């Protein structure tokens, strides 16, 4: 699952969090298996305008 | 004191089961004792706990 999110909301991408995008963009359920990667991208996803 | 064996059988069935629902009223370490309150006032990550 690949999107792309802010810096302080790496931490709501987990089992048992808390959060905006974690209720109304993407949910992961209690019992989830599996990793999760995160890693910035401000070279590439950000533009000065 | 005559019929008393018959008595300390009643007695020791009904305080088994008082003692048994008296159990229920203990939160045994959690934050109350009342699963709707549980229910109520966490989240399903901390209230699985």
């Amino acid at each position: 699952d690949s999107f792309v999110i802010r810096g302080d909301e790496v931490r709501q991408i987990a089992p048992g969090q808390t959060g905006k995008i974690a209720d109304y963009n993407y949910k992961l359920p209690d019992d989830f298996t599996g990793c999760v990667i995160a890693w910035n991208s401000n070279n590439l996803d950000s533009k000065v305008g | 004191s005559a019929l008393g064996k018959l008595q300390d059988v009643v007695n020791q069935n009904a305080q088994a089961l008082n003692t048994l629902v008296k159990q229920l009223s203990s939160n045994f370490g959690a934050i109350s004792s009342v699963l709707n309150d549980i229910l109520a006032r966490l989240d399903p990550p901390e209230a699985e706990v």
